[PDB]
């Protein structure tokens, strides 16, 4: 079984999975779903990538996040090399070996979210909220719609997830209607590509008395 | 028709 999608990659090098992907018989598609089992990242030399969306979401299903590397040396060999040899490292944001994706695949027993619920407050750019909403729910939290639906029940904590910058404000006043904390949206992020619950403080919004 | 102008999360 397996299924992949790729990112950062240019059509002539999509060209190139598709030819791998048919020799040995891979699935291919463009979006990623529960399905998928692996996410060929474009990287540097150093298994080094840049961080989008299906990077993160490929580590929050706890997926293979592997260098395009692989195919194209699998190519080469004219045999399917290790996932394991090829696997992603880090990426241009948060360290270039902070073995988030190998974490992750290990760590399905022990979401870094659990236990938690998450509202995406407000508007977001570049990533529609139900995608937002999806990635925490891979990593363990339960999603919120509405801030006057969160749990007064100690059985689970609420925090609230905004984009000040897509905002134009009301996200200083979040904490005169609940007292769940507020943290930017880098919050989720660097805990997905690291794979580890950051602490709050350095993701704090501070809001309006 | 796959999607090739994906957006990059570098902080900012």
């Amino acid at each position: 079984r397996m299924s992949m999608v790729v990112s950062g990659l240019t059509p002539e090098e999509f060209m190139l999975v598709y030819k791998f992907a048919r020799k040995h018989h891979i699935t291919l598609t463009n979006l990623i779903t529960e399905e998928t089992t692996h996410v060929v990242m474009k990287t540097d030399a150093e298994f080094v990538c840049e961080r989008t969306l299906k990077y993160f979401l490929g580590i929050a299903g706890g997926k293979w996040v592997v260098s395009y590397f692989w195919v194209t040396q699998s190519i080469k060999e004219r045999k399917m090399l290790n996932e394991h040899d090829f696997e992603v490292r880090g990426d241009v944001v948060n360290g270039r070996n902070h073995q988030g994706p190998k974490r992750a695949r290990e760590s399905q027993d022990r979401k870094i979210f659990r236990g938690l619920e998450i509202c995406c407050y407000g508007p977001f750019t570049n990533m529609p909220t139900d995608q937002l909403e999806w990635m925490v729910q891979l990593c363990g939290a339960s999603v919120v719609k509405e801030l006057s639906s969160f749990t007064l029940g100690t059985g689970v904590h609420p925090i609230v997830v905004v984009q000040p910058d897509a905002w134009t404000n009301g996200f200083h006043a979040i904490g005169q209607m609940c007292e769940a904390p507020v943290v930017t949206r880098e919050w989720v992020l660097d805990s997905v590509a690291l794979y580890q619950c950051q602490e709050l403080d350095t993701y704090l919004i501070p809001q309006i008395p | 028709t796959i999607d090739f102008d994906e957006y990059r999360f570098r902080k900012t």
